[PDB]
């Protein structure tokens, strides 16, 4: 016979090259891609156990660019939760959380929970990356900094993760799910 | 093979869509699927003649005129994705290929086709309920194809402009000695009858000719160094900008002059 289960829609946004597309791949295939990385991940829906009852998790990747700006809006309808991603080693991606992504989502999805995701957690303690940024008066975003951004945009949870090491990765999606079951 | 008869079979087909358009009946899956056919037909025809350049142009026109009309008609369940996807997959096989300047028009047409499926499919979306994930997934695949393709097409036209440019530097420079050299060579060719002594005589004739153009010996070495590769790149195809094959053939004539004179000594002395 059949039984019902929860089906949840999830939409990921954020500046180009913050790691959106890799996050999704690494999570759903347990493999960070070598070369070739589509702009937007093939639309794709995952069954995840949570507290003993399975849940269907529809992952909608996005981009922005120029074709991609007419496209992104079409993902928003009926969204249950949305992740706003930015790169921990790109303060400009951080600024667009307040400036761009937060307002865009609240426009299209009033009342839907938002998680803020700081990405590329592995690169924060990488001296190559840190030196490059020192070389132009920049430094990584810290936790209390991201946590405060999350507080200010009314995000339900702030989470750091690294698609490459998978370090925070599974937590991000568990919390995304959890935020929808209240 | 694409014959003329086939081509007008295909043209009467488009005209049919153009009328259904005129009277608000256009089968949009019909016309998009059929257009894909036109593109492969026109592609095949372009690269084995059999069809005269008169029709090829009017067929191209008629295609574009259909695209036109589709764009104007859009302002006023996965059904489309189902019909239109084959076209994207075929066009996707062009991207992984290697391109020459004869391919320009083919790619301009493919681009217009993706441009058009995109505008049509986003329009049906922006109004027709939320979009399915299959269609969203297609849409993005379309946008990635269109931008990769724009990037190659721009590389190709950018490269061609610089061949046009190189061509006319070399044509302009040649002509310091085009004149002297052509005429020298004409005199040399017109006079030439074996034995020891015949060999000395032909040697002498060549030495005279080399002298006549001795002010350019150097220039003509350097010219063929510059111009032979350009000619290999531009190749011998009938299918490119008309002015460009003109300039191209002008450069081949110039190059055969220099190359004769650059060879003359090791050939006859
Ligand atoms: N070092 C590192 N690089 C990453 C990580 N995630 C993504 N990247 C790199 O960031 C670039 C952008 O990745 P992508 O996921 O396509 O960016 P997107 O436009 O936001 O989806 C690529 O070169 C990735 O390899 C990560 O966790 N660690
Ligand atoms: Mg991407």
């Amino acid at each position: 016979g059949s039984k019902l289960m929860q089906a949840i829609k999830c939409v990921v946004v954020g500046d180009g090259a913050v790691g959106k597309t890799c996050l999704l791949i690494s999570y759903t295939t347990n493999a960070f891609p070598g070369e070739y990385i589509p702009t937007v991940f093939d639309n794709y829906s995952a069954n995840v156990m949570v507290d003993g009852k399975p849940v269907n998790l529809g992952l909608w990747d996005t981009a922005g660019q120029e074709d991609y700006d007419r496209l992104r809006p079409l993902s928003y309808p009926q969204t249950d939760v949305s992740l706003i991603c930015f790169s921990l080693v790109s303060p400009a991606s951080f600024e667009n959380v307040r400036a761009k992504w937060y307002p865009e989502v609240r426009h299209h999805c009033p009342n839907t929970p938002i998680i803020l995701v700081g990405t590329k957690l592995d690169l924060r303690d990488d001296k190559d990356t840190i030196e490059k940024l020192k070389e132009k008066k920049l430094t990584p975003i810290t936790y209390p900094q991201g946590l405060a951004m999350a507080k200010e945009i009314g995000a339900v949870k702030y989470l750091e993760c690294s698609a490459l090491t998978q370090r925070g990765l599974k937590t991000v999606f568990d919390e995304a799910i959890r935020a929808v079951l209240c | 093979r694409i014959t003329p008869k086939k081509l007008r079979e295909l043209s009467d087909l488009l005209r049919t869509h153009l009328s259904s358009a005129a009277t608000k009946q256009l089968d949009m899956g019909g016309v998009l699927s059929d257009l894909d056919t036109m593109l492969v037909a026109l592609d095949k025809a372009e690269r084995e003649g059999g069809v005269d350049k008169d029709q090829l142009k009017s067929f191209n026109s008629l295609i574009l005129k259909t695209y036109r009309v589709i764009e104007d008609y859009v302002k006023g369940s996965n059904f489309m994705l189902s019909i239109v996807e084959p076209s994207l997959q075929r066009i996707q096989k062009h991207l992984d290929q290697t391109h020459s300047f004869s391919d320009i028009g083919s790619l301009v047409r493919a681009h217009k086709h993706l441009e058009t499926l995109l505008e049509v499919l986003v329009t049906l979306s922006q109004q027709g309920q939320p979009v399915s994930s299959e269609t969203y997934g297609f849409l993005n695949r379309l946008a990635e194809a269109k931008i990769t393709l724009s990037q190659q097409l721009n590389t190709l036209q950018q490269q061609q402009e610089s061949a046009k440019a190189q061509l006319s530097i070399l044509i302009n420079r040649s002509g310091s000695w085009a004149d002297v050299a052509r005429q020298s060579l004409q005199r040399f060719d017109s006079t030439r009858p074996y034995t020891a002594i015949h060999r000395q005589m032909m040697a002498a004739h060549a030495a005279i000719t080399l002298q006549e153009v001795s002010e350019f010996t150097d220039d003509m070495r350097n010219f063929t160094v510059d111009s032979i590769p350009l000619l290999i790149q531009l190749g011998r195809s009938s299918l490119m900008d008309e002015h460009l094959v003109e300039q191209r053939e002008k450069l081949r004539e110039l190059t055969t002059i220099a190359e004769r004179l650059n060879r003359l000594e090791r050939e006859w002395m």
